[PDB]
């Protein structure tokens, strides 16, 4: 039942040897501030990848 | 058969990420020499060109004097060992003043306003042998298995 | 290529438009008066908790005058507070005569200037006027000048 | 006949030039009528106003604390020797922090990050009698018949 209990996709050319995919993430924060300030915190982003055969 | 809701929080820091928009100063006229550096580590200056003007920097070693900390940049850094580094023979973004998140090797929270001490490989440590003039800014957090501390730097 | 001067000359405000820094993410424990030194007693969630200077503390900044945040006349407990960490600012003092230019100031209890013979820290900037049968001086605050003792 | 082309490189700096745009701080003052001041040389303060803070400055003297370095600006004139100066009575711009091209009378390139030594008249020398907080930024160049050095000024 391996081909019926799991999805089967066809988006792979017959001559390819490896496939790759992307995932992303993010960080940051916020704070309580007054009218005159210069210390606003910052944010950023990430990324990574994996492989197959 | 009742609905549900869930709540999740983002992380608050990254290695080499600038803490806030307060006083800061960035040196971009430097070049890395003899190896590669880690985003969020202290660096040292070998020599300064008299006419050209570009500084030559490398990773901190024993018996040296720190000058600044490399910061994050999505465009100037290359990805190796699942992290951003500055490969040899390229322009680097050193920070000479301001607040920044640095990689740490300590295990307890520091004291606000105290002096910073580093390890021989440019990573902060509570009982390091290299003594600096930078200070702790109070921040102390932890990413996924990564320990970060918020440090405030002034011009050398 | 010059720096402009700032006209109102009241305690608790800035005196120049040189390089300055204002740390606006703070809260107060107790009551603080404009133009006094403050110290950092703790940090919660990226916020600094400040109080008036005791004996034995290390000053961190000087309370700053604002006409929206503080409608009473002073800073009250549980209020968001402005603190100047770098720049030239008018401070309350108990001194009688102006000290030597560019000397090292010393802070008595309550965050008032009483000494001009310190070893290291903030420096006198050359301004000395009179307020309310008391005087006002001009101090130059720098960011890493005073370091907390281990 | 063979066509030919030529090439030249401009001079790097001028006496009293602001080096770069990295956090300078310049204030105006009035020159004391006793003695003129040379652009690119250090100055000293003799007395300051009590109300505002305006300062009267003149040339450096033995056993005194330097305050800043005069920089090139609009209000400057020529001397008899065609050397650029600030007149006895007028406005003077003084930089108190940042990188400047300052007059020197030594002969050897200095070392980056070391302390700066000054002379009686306010010109850098390798073995001067006046101690300063300023540092060397590594730039060592030579305008026509004049030696210049890159000095980092830290606010007093």
């Amino acid at each position: 039942s391996a081909l019926r209990v799991f999805p089967v996709t066809t988006e792979l050319s017959p001559t390819d040897k490896t496939f790759e995919y992307m995932t992303f993430d993010k960080v940051g924060t916020a704070q309580i501030i007054a009218d005159y300030t210069d210390d606003l915190p910052l944010v950023d982003a990430l990324g990574t990848s994996e492989f197959g055969k | 058969q009742i609905n549900a809701s869930y709540q999740r929080d983002m992380a608050i820091a990254l290695p080499g990420m600038v803490a806030d928009t307060s006083k800061y100063n960035i040196d971009g006229a430097c070049v890395v020499n003899e190896g590669d550096v880690l985003v969020g580590a202290a660096v040292q200056v070998v020599q300064a060109q008299a006419v050209d003007g570009h500084k030559l920097v490398k990773a901190l070693t024993t018996g040296t004097t720190p000058y600044g900390v490399a910061i994050r940049s999505h465009w100037q850094t290359v990805n190796a060992q699942n992290q951003m580094i500055y490969e040899d023979g390229g322009a680097i973004n050193v920070m000479t003043s301001g607040r920044v998140w640095m990689l740490s090797k300590s295990t307890e929270a520091p004291t606000f306003g105290s002096a910073v001490k580093l390890d021989v490989d440019g990573q902060e440590k509570s009982d390091g042998t290299i003594e600096t003039t930078w200070t702790y800014a109070g921040g102390w957090t932890k990413y996924k298995d990564i320990q970060l501390v918020e440090v405030q730097l002034h011009q050398l | 290529y010059e720096n402009l001067f700032l006209r109102p000359a009241c305690p608790g405000n800035i005196s120049d438009t040189s390089t300055y820094n204002i740390d606006g993410a703070c809260v107060a424990q107790g009551d603080i008066g404009f133009g006094s030194a403050v110290q950092v007693v703790g940090i919660v969630d990226g916020v600094k908790v400040v109080a008036a200077l005791p004996d034995g503390g290390t000053p961190y900044g000087i309370a700053f005058r604002s006409q929206y945040e503080h409608l009473s006349g002073k800073i009250l407990d549980g209020e968001v507070c402005n603190v100047v960490s770098h720049g030239r600012v008018w401070t309350l003092t108990s001194l009688g005569e102006a000290p030597s230019l560019f000397s090292k100031l010393q802070f008595g209890s309550g965050g008032v200037v009483t000494g001009g013979s310190g070893s290291a820290g903030w420096t006198f900037a050359g301004g000395f006027v009179k307020h309310e049968d008391g005087y006002i001086i001009e101090v130059q605050v720098k960011q890493n000048a005073f370091i907390a003792p281990p």
